[PDB]
């Protein structure tokens, strides 16, 4: 499984 | 499971119907930064009323805000997925219903 | 703020035409929608007209809705009027802050027939007896117009003391009920030979009876 | 079908609080704006408070600002009314009403009463009123119950839990100078049946929590 | 369904009809997308006045598309508002 | 400020296709219906077509109906006209327009000129007209340049480089009965200068990309 | 569909009040705006009113709108006319599909000064001799009005074919220029004494030739 998230997201999650 | 994740690369500026509405809004901040989005624009209607065709608010009429159910992002290294309300815009609404 | 002034009540004939109107005291009354609601006795009310003319289904084509801007008053005006349209009717109105009803207006249809009253006495029960209790009701239905005369009886002796008459009230058919009580001690209701009720209405009476055992 | 049902009047001691609930169906109970209207026994309607259809806006009348509020629960379709610092005033007839706009009602609910009084809560003390020779009108003969002496109002009067309706007359309720109500019902039936059917008055007095069902037989 | 949960549609100066706009390759798969009823306004006699306009409110959304998956920004109208050329 | 910048035009052949682009900027394009009007050189304004602000309705002339198509790119701010089967009568300016609402507009862009013949591109020939005594009156000599037979429009002149304005006039162009422009540019200077100030018309035919600098000297 | 008439022209003296009016063939013109709009001689359109009577900031409060609807026509109104206002003025409505223009409407300010042409008259250039070809060039400028009559002669004979003459149209200086082009071949330039260009103003004609070598 892979899915595409955006930069602002991926910040928010670390 | 195995989720294996990929990073990729203001309505005022976007819109302007809130000024040009004959039921106009303001739009407001709804900040959070345990919430993601952490801004989310909310519609106000300016007046209880309709502008009219003199440019009075009429209150024969109620501007009234469309609310559009949207899925949110919240902390709970867990997340949990909220269903929120938000108001888009306003709409003009009058207690006489037409056929047309 | 603002008022809504009404006539306290209008009489009229059936198969005329009726008008009850609503003058507002401040603020332009073409700004603002004007609703008129009819309640029944003992019901809820119900609308007859909203928006100033807009007469909901199951609304009879007789009730209509109007508006004068010169004299800052609406009007329900009621054609070919019925026996079944007695009611009060109340107008109602807003700004954009406070929402106004008017008084209320009081609509009598005249020439309707007299109808004498339908009474029935009930002694005391054996229950309420060994209660040391003793009530006589005095039932009274049917009647119109609306004015009674209720009047006790201790044999031939007219009695005062613990009498409570209900003021008349509207029945569904435009008729009037009432109902009269007194209060005993088992020991008077025993040493009479009997108690009555007697109901006057328009110059005739009805008399009503009860003996003890 | 448009349905409002209105809760939780009764008894309250001045300065008291109490909370009222309308249940809402038969429309999209959102996207309408609601209010409270009030009538006083024997007088006029007097609007108390509206809100709009999300909530964001509430309206009030001047006889009931910073005691009273309006709120609603749009995922319920429940609209409330939460009222502080109750006063003899405000016994009322409570109704919930749903608007098309501001201040244009279009539909009633049944109401609710409110009692706001020093007395205490008094239960119904329900008598037979049989028949007898004496209330008999020749193929037709009429028997009932008293209901004594009870607070606050009302009482509700059904005979023979709803299936016996024809004929049915409940009195409006007397007004004692003891501040105690009284009431009658009666129901005219066919004299032949009264040694072969059974009548029973089923009354419901909600304020003391009170239901009472008494059977009404010819006295011999 | 929007119709069930608000009739604002139905009530505006500027109606709408909802539209099922499907996608099985798309979560969710159905998407209620609001269309304006008449090009101009219905005005105080019940009339379409083309003297205003009917437009689609849109609001930018966050869809998901397709093992592998991406978050997709569209755009959809939740319902119509009435514009005129005066701003007064 | 609204700023309307159309671009594409140009000579096409009859049946043939182009598609105009109308970059838009200084307000919130999405929320504005656009319109595409068109002139015909020394005609009126023609309407040609309308795109609501979402791109959800289009409207058309009945002369462009079924050979034009209205499109608009909103995360772009450009609007776009997509014109196939074209014929001569289609030859005009076309101008980019922004409406309040549909059939007001409020803003037109500068036009982008669009030649439908089936004449192809021809660069001019530029010829010097050269001052002599005939083109000489009180102490002023008339000298210039021809710019022959090109097409399509438009033609632009210039003076040493744009250094020399005082004196110049360039007249409109002839359409001769071939179908191909022609026209003159005059500069009157002192009499005095003559054989003293160099002379050159700059002249450039941007559809053929012709540029010619032609010294215009007296002749002997 | 629907057309709009406007006058073809109207000519009106400086200071005065000028209407422009705009007829809607079929239907109601009270049920869609009319926008008014400016072109000057090789300029993109400008408004002047929109929505019936909204003038944009930067028009003039010389310039107003109206609508008649027993008329069924719109009106553009300049009070004060100035010589600046000289252009075309087309109006504009729509209904629920199209969008229409009207024919538009020249307006002209009388009252201006009279202005004699300047002609010069060149002969063909060297370069084009050498080529096989031949060209005259009469050109004609700072001229008012705009009305000018172009004759050629070969010797004294009148010359019709190969000329090819504009239309007449206002300079940055607000007067006319105008040329006009005699193609011949080399033979018929060298076998002729002379040719000459007659350019008629206003009723006085001024004359210019040019003869080989
Ligand atoms: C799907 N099921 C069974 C549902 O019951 C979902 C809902 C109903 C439905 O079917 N509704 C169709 C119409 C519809 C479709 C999709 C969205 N989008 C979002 O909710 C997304 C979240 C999200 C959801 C899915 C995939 C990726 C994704 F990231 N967030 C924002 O849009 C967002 C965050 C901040 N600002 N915004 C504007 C909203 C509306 C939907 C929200 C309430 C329940």
């Amino acid at each position: 499984i892979h899915v595409t998230i955006p930069a602002d997201l991926w910040d928010w999650i670390n | 499971v195995m989720v294996n994740l990929n990073i990729h690369n203001n309505p005022k500026r976007s819109s302007d119907y809130y000024n040009r509405s004959t039921s106009p809004w303001n739009l407001h901040r709804n900040e959070d930064p345990e919430r993601y989005p952490s801004v989310i624009w909310e519609a106000k209607c300016r007046h209880l009323g309709c502008i009219n065709a003199d440019g009075n608010v009429d209150y024969h009429m109620n501007s009234v805000p469309i609310q559009q159910e949207i899925l949110v992002l919240r902390r709970e290294n867990s997340f949990r997925l909220e269903k929120i309300l938000v108001s888009v815009g306003c709409t003009c609404v009058t207690p006489i219903v037409h056929h047309v | 703020n603002f008022m809504l002034t009404q006539p306290h009540s209008v009489s009229e004939s059936p198969g005329k035409t009726v008008t009850i109107s609503c003058t507002r005291s401040s603020g332009s009354l073409a700004n603002y929608y004007v609703q008129w609601y009819q309640q029944r006795p003992g019901s809820s009310p119900t609308i007859v007209i909203f928006a100033n003319n807009q007469r909901p289904s199951g609304v009879p084509d007789r009730f209509s809705g109007s508006i004068d801007s010169s004299s800052n008053s609406a009007s329900l005006t009621i054609s070919g009027l019925k026996t079944e349209d007695e009611a009060d009717y109340y107008c109602q109105t807003y700004d954009p802050y406070s929402v106004v009803f008017g008084g209320g207006t009081k609509l009598t249809v005249l020439g309707q027939p007299k109808a004498a009253p339908s009474v029935t006495l009930f002694p005391p029960s054996s229950e309420e007896l060994q209660a040391n209790k003793a009530t006589l009701v005095c039932l009274i239905s049917d009647f119109y117009p609306g004015a009674v005369t209720v009047a006790w009886k201790a044999d031939s002796s007219p009695v005062k003391a613990g009498v409570e008459t209900t003021t008349p009230s509207k029945q569904s058919n435009n008729k009037y009920a009432a109902s009269s009580y007194l209060s005993l001690t088992p020991e008077q209701w025993k040493s009479h030979r009997s108690y009555s009720c007697q109901v006057t209405h328009e110059g005739s009476t009805v008399e009503k009876t009860v003996a003890p055992t | 079908e448009v349905q409002l049902l209105e809760s939780g009047g009764g008894l309250v001691q001045p300065g008291g609080s109490l909370r009222l609930s309308c249940a809402a169906s038969g429309f999209t109970f959102s996207s309408y704006a609601m209010s409270w209207v009030r009538q006083a026994p024997g007088k006029g309607l007097e609007w108390v408070s509206a809100i709009s259809g999300s909530g964001g806006s509430t309206y009030y009348a001047d006889s009931v600002k910073g005691r009273f509020t309006i709120s609603r629960d749009n995922s319920k379709n429940t609209l409330y009314l939460q009222m502080n610092s109750l006063r003899a005033e405000d016994t009322a007839v409570y109704y919930c009403a749903r608007d098309l706009i501001h201040g244009v009602t279009r539909n009633w609910g049944q109401g609710t009463l409110v009692t706001v009084s020093s007395a205490s809560t008094k239960g119904p003390s329900v008598f037979p009123l049989a028949p007898s020779s004496k209330s008999t009108s020749g193929g037709t003969a009429a028997l009932g119950c008293l209901v004594k002496d009870y607070f606050p109002q009302p009482v509700t009067v059904s005979w023979n839990s709803g299936a016996l309706t024809s004929g049915v007359h409940t009195f409006p309720a007397v007004l004692q100078s003891s501040g105690l109500y009284s009431l009658s019902s009666v129901v005219t039936v066919p004299s032949s049946s009264l040694g072969t059917q059974t009548y029973i008055c089923n009354v419901n007095h909600k304020p003391s929590n009170t239901k009472v069902d008494k059977k009404v037989e010819p006295k011999s």
